[PDB]
C-alpha cells in the first residue's frame, strides 16, 4: 500500500 | 614573514598543491539572524578526485580528501591572511556583500497618489 | 624526574647562527657516527651507505634556511629524533618511514606529461 | 559570604599586581578564579615569588597546558595552575608563546613540572627552554604534526595497515569509509546569551566624575 | 591576427597611450583592416600592447613613454 | 544491547525520518537515507547502524 | 539630516525619518522580529519588536515608530522581556507539533527565537484543541501546508510588491483568516519560488522535491549562477555528491536577496541526464569509451580530414566557463583558423557591434544605476523573461520614484507599465524622432536598454545605426559620470566571451568547415553543420546538442568548477566547487588542453594559477574579481559603433519577434530536468488558472 548517464541516441547525419 | 610550512609538520602537498578560501559567512536568506556572520572562515577549495564517492556496501559518502570538515574562525582578516600566509598556503579573500542602507517610512505604505494609482497595497 | 635520559640534552637556544651551525656541525657527526648501530638495531634490508646519504640528503632539505629561531626549532627536531633513533624506542615500521622510495616500486604509470596526470585525473 | 570573598580575592591581586609592577601586566577574576597575565621573559620570577613568600606559597603545580588562537600573531598562551595546600587557594598564570619563540621552563622550581612541559609540547609544539628531556610523549615516535593545534584535521594525515609484502605494517596518507560529518554546521544564528551583569565590587571600578 | 592592449583608467603614464586610442583608431583600422583590435582597462595596470601573428606566437612591449608620436612608433616597430 | 525499530499496532513502521538519532550520536554510527512518497508521510530508505562503532549510550 | 540618540546606553547616529529597527541594527542590538525585512514594506502584525522607549505609555512597535531626537530606548526592561515571553505564547498556542517533519528543522526563525525569548513552559491543553485550517494547491513549484502558518503577510507583501502578482492575498477576518488564492487558481510570477525562502515558517516551502537532509547535515558553498546574465549570486547547498538546493546569497548591486526562478529549481537537471563517461559514434548508435579512444580518434580524424585553416570551426554555448573559452581560443588560433564563433543563430558574424571598446556590449550604466533613472526605454526586449531580476530592479525603481516606460518590440505582459510604440525599425525610428527627443532629452539619468535579441536579427546593424546616431545627438543620455546606451545578454558566457575577442573574422564567415567543434553549443540547428562534419560535443549533460556528435566529451558543469563569469554589467565572479564532476567527466579547460597534446599544439600552461596569468593577459579587469570600473572611452565607442553599421544594411520589416518561446525550458540543464518540463505546461496561460480573470 506505501547523476543518470545520457542513453546515447546519434541523430542523422 | 616567516616560513612555517617546514615546522608544522604538515605535509608538502598541503603547501604546494591545494588552495584555500577566507571568506566571511553570508547572512542565511532562511532566518533573520546574524551571528554567525563576523568571524572569518578559513576553509580548503575541493580537490577533483578525492573528494567523495558513494560506498558500494551500503552508500557510504567515502572521502579521501582530509581537509573537508576543518575550517577555522579568525577574528579579523588581517588575523587570518597573517596566518595563513605564514603557514605558507595560497589563499583567495573573498570580500563581503553587506546590505544597502535604505529609510524606511510606515507611512510610505499611504500617501496620495496624483495620477494612477499604479498599485494597491493589501497589508 | 631528576636525572635526564641517556644522550638528552637541555634544550637550549643561541643567540648566533654560528654557534648554531656548529650545533648542527656535531648533530651531522652524531647522526653519521651511530649509522653502523642503526643497521644491526632495526634489522634493515640495505647498507650503511644508503642510511649516510639518506641522513645527508635529510641535511640537504634545510640548507638554505635564513631565520635563526627556524633553525633552532629544526635543531631541536632533529636531537630529538637523533635521541629516539640510537635508543630502542622507535620500532622497525617506524625507522622505515624514512625509506619509502627504497623497498618497493609501487607498479607501472607513474605519471609525467600531463596526459599521463590527466587520464586518472591528477591522481 | 561568597560576595564578601570575590571581592577580597580582588583586592589580594590588587596587592600581587603592586608588589611586582615590572612582570605583572594584567589580573581578571571570574568568580573565584584568579589569573595572572605575565609576560614570557617574566615566567620565572613570578613563580619563585609565587613559591616563596609566606602570603602567597604555592608549593605544588598541578596542571599546566597551551590553548591556542590562531587568530592573535603571538599564537599559544601557556596557562599554569598552582594551589597553596597551607592558605587552601587556587592561581592561575597565563602567558604567550608563538610557534617559534620559546617560553622558559619552570621544572628547575617545580619538579612535577616537567613532564606536564613535554606534554604540552606534543600537543601544541610549544618550547622550555631550559629543560632536560624535551620530547615528545603520548603520541607515535615517527608522527609528524602537533595534533591539539587547529591547523591540524580530525583524522590525521596518515594511517596503518600491514602490508602482506614488505611484512611490516606501513604508514600511509588517508583514506576513511566513512567520512566525518561535522554537524557545527548549523549552529544559532541568533545570539544565544546576554552580555550578563557583574560581579566588580564598588571598591574597584573606575569613580565616575561627581 | 589580433593586437590588444591595456590602460589603467588613471592620469598618470597611460594619459598618452589613452589619447592615441581616442584619436588614431579610425585610422589603424583602416590600416590593418583584415586583424581585430581590442582595447581594455583595470583601474591600475602597466600600458602595454599584446598583437598575436599567424602562429599563435605573440609579442609584446611596454609602453611607458611620454607622447603620442612615440607610442606611435612603439606599434610600428611591434608589427 | 543490541538495536530495534519499532512498529505501531496495526503494522507501521513508526520511524518517520525526523534524524534526530543521527545528530545526536557521539560516535556518529548511524545512517539514514530519508525519502518521501507520494502518500505524504515519512520514512526512510535506507537506514544503517554500524555497531563496530556504536557506544551504547 | 542625521540623528543622535541613546538605545541600551550605547549612542547611534542615523539619518533622519528611519525605522528604530534600523537604528537597534546599526548599534548591534540584537532586537527580535517576525514580520519585518529588510526590502518589503513595514507591517506591525507580528508584534514581537515591542521595546521599552522612555515617554511612552506602552511598548512601542519598533519596527514602525519613527526616529526621534533626544531618544532613550531600553530593551532589556523586565516589562520588555515580559512583553517577549508574552508575545511568543501567544504565537504558539495553535501552531501545530510538525517540528519533526517541518522542513525548516534547524532553519526556522520562530523555533531559534523561542529559546531566546520564549516561555519554557505551555498551557494550552485545551480539549477542542487546536485550529486547523486545511490547505490549498498553489502550483508545482511551491508546497504548501498552512497550518504552520503565522501571518505575518510578508508573502503577500512579496508577491504585491516588487514580484508584480497580486493574486495572494488575506481573505477572513479573526480566527479564520486565510494567506493565499481562494479561486484555487495558480501563482504564477517569473521569479516565484522565492517566497518559500522568506516565510519565517515552514507553511511555503519546495514542492519539486521533498527534503531529503536536514540543514545539519547540508554543506554550503558559495557560487555563481550562470543560467542568467544577471550573474546572480547563489548558495549551492550539498550532501556531498548531490545537489540539493541553491538559495540567494546576499549582493548590494546585482539582485539584492532575490533570485529567478529558473535558477532556483534547475538543480534537478544536475544529477539526471549527464555525461558519465566519453562516446563515440559507430554508425546509428554510440558506444562508451575508453577515455584515450576518444582522444585518439579526434586525432586521427584530424590528421584524416585534414583542415589546413578556417575549417576548425570551435562554436561555444551558453553557460560556459571563461577559462574554457580560453582554452579553446588558444587551440584554435594555435591550430591555424580563427573560426570562432558563437551559438546564437546569426552568429558566424561579428555582432554588428564592437569587440573593441567593452562598454559596447556591456550594461554600461551599473545595476545600482537603475535606482537612479527617470524615463527608459527597451528595444527588442522583454525584461520579464530575459533576466528576471531585472524586472524587480524596474519594478522598484518605478513604483519608489516617477518613471516613464516605453516598449518596442512584441507586446510584452510586464509587472510594470509600458508604452506600446510599435513592431517595427520605422516604428523605432519614428518613436525615437516624434515625442522622446523630448523626453530622453528632457531626463535627468534616463537610459536607452537593447535586448541581445536584435543581434539575432541579420538587420542588426540598421538597427544599430539609429540608436547610436540618437546617443550620440543627445548629451543628456551620454556624458562624463555616467554611459546610458545598454545591452542585456541571454547569457554568462557571451557578455565575458566577448571580453576575449571570441568572435569569427569575416573571412571565416565564407567558409564550410570540416571540424567543428561544440562546446556546450546547444541550440544548433541541423543545418548549422555540414554533413560530412566531424562534430565533437563537450559538456556536462546529453542534449540535442549531444546528439549530432561523432564523440562527446563529458565536462564539468557549473557546480563541479571553480570558475570565473562575467555578467551583463561586467563583473568578474568565481564560482566555488561544491562536489566532483560525477563519474567520468573532467574539468573543461584541461580536455582541451589535453586534446592539444594529442594535436600539434602544446598550450603554455598546465596550472591553474598559470590560467589565471594567462587570463590577465587577455584582459586583467578578469584576474580583478567584482568590481566594476567606469569607461572613459564611451563617447568614442558610441560614435566607433556607428561608423560600422551606416548603410551596410537595409532595415527590413521584419517584425519584431519574441527573444525565447519559453522561459522554462533553455540552456542545457532546464531541458533535461523534469520539474522545468511540468512547470512549463503547468504555466501555459491556457488554462484557467494560471490567468486573473475568469
Ligand atoms: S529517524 Fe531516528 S530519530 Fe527520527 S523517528 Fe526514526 S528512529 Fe527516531
Ligand atoms: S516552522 Fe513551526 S512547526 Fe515547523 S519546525 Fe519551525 S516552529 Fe516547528
Ligand atoms: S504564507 Fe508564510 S510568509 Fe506569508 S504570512 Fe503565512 S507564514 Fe508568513
Ligand atoms: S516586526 Fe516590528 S512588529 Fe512585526
Amino acid at each position: 500500500k506505501w547523476p543518470a548517464e545520457w542513453t546515447p541516441k546519434a541523430a542523422v547525419r | 614573514v616567516p616560513a612555517h610550512e617546514i615546522v608544522s609538520g604538515a605535509p608538502a602537498e598541503l603547501s604546494r598543491n591545494r588552495v584555500v578560501r577566507i571568506y566571511q559567512q553570508a547572512k542565511p536568506a532562511t532566518q533573520s539572524g546574524e551571528y554567525g556572520t563576523f568571524a572569518w572562515r578559513l576553509d580548503w577549495d575541493i580537490v577533483d578526485v578525492a573528494n567523495r564517492w558513494e560506498n558500494d556496501l551500503i552508500g557510504w559518502q567515502s572521502s579521501g580528501d582530509y581537509m573537508q570538515a576543518t575550517q577555522m574562525k579568525f577574528t579579523s582578516k588581517e588575523s587570518a591572511i597573517k596566518f595563513a600566509n605564514k603557514q605558507g598556503w595560497d589563499f583567495y579573500i573573498q570580500e563581503p556583500h553587506h546590505r544597502k542602507f535604505r529609510v524606511k517610512q510606515y507611512a510610505n505604505n499611504f500617501v496620495h497618489s496624483y495620477g494612477k494609482l499604479k498599485h494597491i497595497r493589501t497589508k | 624526574a631528576i636525572i635526564a635520559t641517556a644522550f638528552a640534552e637541555t634544550v637550549k637556544f643561541s643567540g648566533s647562527k654560528q654557534e648554531l651551525q656548529k650545533r648542527t656541525l656535531a648533530l651531522y657527526r652524531q647522526f653519521l657516527r651511530g649509522a653502523p648501530t642503526f643497521a644491526d638495531l632495526y634489522e634493515v634490508q640495505f647498507s650503511i651507505p644508503t642510511i649516510r646519504t639518506k641522513i645527508r640528503q635529510e641535511f640537504e632539505r634545510h640548507r638554505f634556511v635564513d631565520d635563526l629561531s627556524i633553525q633552532n626549532v629544526l635543531y631541536a627536531k632533529g636531537h630529538m629524533e637523533y635521541q629516539e633513533c640510537i635508543n630502542f624506542w622507535k620500532q622497525q615500521a617506524q625507522f622505515l618511514k624514512y625509506f619509502p622510495e627504497e623497498d618497493d616500486i609501487q607498479g607501472r604509470h607513474q605519471p609525467s606529461n600531463f596526459v599521463d596526470k590527466f587520464l586518472k585525473n591528477r591522481a | 559570604r561568597y560576595l564578601q570573598h570575590v571581592s577580597d580575592l580582588h583586592q589580594y591581586a590588587k596587592y600581587i599586581m603592586a608588589a611586582l609592577p615590572k612582570y605583572i601586566q594584567g589580573f581578571s577574576v571570574w568568580k573565584d578564579e584568579l589569573t595572572l597575565h605575565v609576560a614570557p621573559s617574566a615566567v620565572i620570577p613570578v613563580t619563585t615569588f609565587l613559591r616563596d613568600n609566606t602570603s602567597t606559597q604555592y608549593k605544588s603545580i598541578i596542571d599546566i597546558t597551551a590553548v591556542d588562537y590562531p587568530s592573535r600573531e603571538n599564537r599559544f598562551e601557556v596557562v599554569y595552575n598552582f594551589l597553596s595546600v597551607r592558605h587552601n587557594s587556587r592561581i592561575r598564570l597565563k602567558t604567550y608563546a608563538t610557534e617559534v619563540t620559546p617560553v622558559p621552563s619552570i621544572t628547575c622550581l617545580y619538579e612535577g613540572a616537567n613532564w606536564f612541559e613535554r606534554e604540552a609540547y606534543d600537543m601544541y609544539g610549544v618550547f622550555f627552554e631550559g629543560h632536560p628531556d624535551l620530547r615528545r610523549i603520548m603520541t607515535d615516535y615517527g608522527f609528524e604534526g602537533h595534533p591539539l593545534r587547529k591547523d591540524f584535521p580530525l583524522t590525521g594525515y596518515t594511517e596503518v595497515r600491514w602490508d602482506e609484502e614488505k611484512r611490516r605494517v606501513v604508514y600511509e596518507p588517508l583514506e576513511l569509509t566513512q567520512a566525518f560529518r561535522n554537524f557545527s554546521a548549523g549552529s544559532t544564528a541568533w545570539e544565544p546569551v546576554g552580555p550578563g551583569r557583574d560581579d566588580r565590587p564598588d571598591s574597584f571600578k573606575l569613580p565616575t566624575p561627581k | 591576427r589580433e593586437i590588444r592592449f591595456h590602460l589603467c583608467q588613471n592620469g598618470s603614464s597611460s594619459a598618452p597611450l589613452r589619447q592615441f586610442v581616442k584619436n588614431q583608431i579610425g585610422a589603424f583600422q583602416k590600416a590593418n583592416p583584415s586583424t581585430k583590435v581590442l582595447v581594455r582597462e583595470a583601474n591600475g595596470v602597466k600600458p602595454i600592447v599584446f598583437a598575436r601573428f599567424d602562429h599563435g606566437h605573440e609579442s609584446k612591449i611596454g609602453l611607458d613613454v611620454s607622447s603620442e608620436k612615440e607610442v606611435a612608433e612603439r606599434v610600428k616597430s611591434l608589427i | 544491547g543490541e538495536h530495534a525499530l519499532r512498529r505501531y499496532p496495526s503494522g507501521e513502521e513508526r520511524c518517520i525520518a525526523c534524524k534526530l538519532c543521527e545528530a545526536i550520536c557521539p560516535a556518529l554510527a548511524i545512517t539514514i537515507d530519508a525519502e518521501e512518497r507520494i502518500d505524504g508521510s515519512r520514512r526512510t530508505t535506507k537506514y544503517d547502524i554500524d555497531m563496530t562503532k556504536c557506544i551504547y549510550c | 539630516a542625521e540623528i543622535e540618540l541613546t538605545i541600551d546606553g550605547h549612542k547611534v547616529s542615523i539619518e533622519a525619518g528611519s525605522a528604530l529597527i534600523q537604528a537597534c541594527e546599526k548599534a548591534g542590538v540584537t532586537v527580535p522580529r517576525y514580520c519585518y525585512h529588510d526590502k518589503l514594506a513595514i507591517a506591525g502584525n507580528c508584534r514581537m519588536c515591542l521595546v521599552d522607549v522612555e515617554r511612552a505609555p506602552k511598548p512601542v512597535a519598533s519596527c514602525a515608530y519613527p526616529v526621534a531626537p533626544g531618544m532613550v530606548v531600553r530593551t532589556d526592561t523586565e516589562r520588555v522581556k515580559q512583553a517577549r515571553e508574552n508575545v511568543m505564547e501567544m504565537m504558539l498556542q495553535n501552531h501545530p507539533l510538525d517540528c519533526p517533519v517541518c522542513d525548516q528543522g534547524g532553519e526556522c526563525d520562530l523555533q531559534d527565537q523561542s529559546m531566546r525569548y520564549g516561555r519554557d513552559r505551555g498551557r494550552f491543553t485545551e480539549i477542542t484543541g487546536k485550529r486547523s485550517t486545511e490547505d490549498k494547491n498553489i502550483g508545482p513549484l511551491v508546497k504548501t501546508s498552512m497550518n504552520r502558518c503565522i501571518h505575518c503577510t510578508r508573502c503577500v507583501r512579496f508577491a504585491n510588491d516588487i514580484a508584480g502578482a497580486p493574486e495572494l492575498g488575506s481573505s477572513g477576518r479573526g480566527n479564520d483568516m486565510q494567506i493565499g488564492t481562494y479561486l484555487e487558481k495558480n501563482l504564477n510570477t517569473e521569479l516565484s519560488g522565492n517566497v518559500i525562502d522568506l516565510c519565517p515558517v515552514g507553511a511555503l516551502t519546495n514542492k519539486p522535491y521533498a527534503f531529503r537532509a536536514r540543514p545539519w547535515e547540508l554543506k554550503k558553498t558559495e557560487s555563481i549562477d550562470v543560467m542568467d546574465a544577471v550573474g546572480s549570486n547563489i548558495r549551492i547547498d550539498s550532501k556531498g555528491v548531490e545537489v540539493m538546493r541553491v538559495i540567494p546569497r546576499v549582493h548590494e548591486d546585482v539582485n539584492e536577496e532575490w533570485i529567478n526562478d529558473k535558477s532556483r529549481f534547475a538543480c534537478d537537471g544536475l544529477k539526471t541526464q549527464r555525461l558519465t563517461t566519453p562516446l563515440i559514434r559507430v554508425g546509428d548508435k554510440f558506444v562508451n569509451a575508453t577515455w584515450d579512444d576518444a582522444l585518439s580518434t579526434i586525432a586521427k580524424a584530424y590528421q584524416q580530414k585534414a583542415p589546413k585553416g578556417d575549417e576548425f570551426k570551435a562554436v561555444a554555448g551558453a553557460l560556459v566557463e571563461v577559462e574554457s573559452m580560453v582554452a579553446l581560443k588558444d587551440m584554435t588560433n594555435a591550430l591555424g583558423s580563427e573560426n570562432t564563433t558563437t551559438d546564437t543563430p546569426n552568429g558566424n558574424s561579428a555582432p554588428a557591434h564592437g569587440i573593441t571598446f567593452r562598454s559596447n556590449y556591456l550594461f554600461n550604466s551599473s545595476i545600482a544605476g537603475i535606482e537612479d533613472a527617470d524615463a527608459i526605454l527597451l528595444v527588442g526586449t522583454n525584461p520579464r523573461r530575459e533576466a528576471a531580476v531585472m524586472n524587480a530592479r524596474i519594478r522598484k525603481a518605478w513604483l519608489r520614484q516617477e518613471l516613464e516606460i516605453a516598449s518596442v518590440g512584441p507586446t510584452l505582459d510586464a509587472t510594470f507599465d509600458v508604452a506600446e510604440l510599435g513592431n517595427t525599425h520605422a516604428d523605432l525610428e519614428k518613436a525615437l524622432s516624434g515625442e522622446f527627443g523630448e523626453v530622453l532629452k528632457n531626463a535627468k539619468n534616463p537610459l536607452i536598454i537593447v535586448g541581445s535579441g536584435i543581434t539575432d536579427r541579420e538587420d542588426a546593424g540598421a538597427f544599430f545605426n539609429t540608436i547610436g546616431k540618437f546617443v550620440e545627438s543627445t548629451p543628456s543620455v551620454l556624458n562624463e559620470n555616467w554611459n546610458g546606451y545598454n545591452v542585456l545578454q541571454r547569457s554568462a558566457s557571451r557578455a565575458g566571451a566577448y571580453d576575449i575577442g571570441f568572435t569569427p573574422s569575416d573571412e571565416a564567415s565564407k567558409t564550410t568547415p570540416k571540424m567543428v567543434w561544440l562546446l556546450g553549443a546547444d541550440e544548433v540547428a541541423a543545418s548549422d553543420i555540414p554533413a560530412d562534419a566531424f562534430v565533437v560535443y563537450q559538456g556536462h549533460n546529453g542534449d540535442v546538442g549531444a546528439q549530432f556528435a561523432d564523440v562527446v566529451l563529458p565536462g564539468a558543469a557549473y557546480t563541479e568548477k571553480a570558475g570565473t563569469y562575467v555578467n551583463t554589467e561586467g563583473r568578474s565572479q568565481i564560482s566555488r566547487a561544491a562536489t566532483g564532476p560525477p563519474g567520468g567527466a573532467r574539468e573543461d579547460w584541461k580536455i582541451l588542453r589535453a586534446v592539444s597534446e594529442y594535436l600539434g599544439v602544446a598550450l603554455p600552461y598546465e596550472d591553474a594559477y598559470e590560467v589565471r596569468d594567462r587570463l590577465a593577459e587577455i584582459s586583467p579587469s578578469l584576474v580583478r574579481y567584482d568590481l566594476v570600473e567606469p569607461t572613459v572611452f564611451g563617447d568614442v565607442a558610441v560614435q566607433h559603433s556607428l561608423v560600422g553599421p551606416n548603410g551596410s544594411v537595409t532595415p527590413s520589416s521584419a517584425p519584431l519577434t519574441e527573444t525565447i518561446e519559453n522561459f522554462y525550458m533553455t540552456d542545457s540543464i532546464s531541458r533535461s530536468s523534469p520539474t522545468m518540463a511540468k512547470s512549463s505546461i503547468a504555466f501555459n496561460k491556457d488554462n484557467k488558472k494560471n490567468q486573473a480573470f475568469a
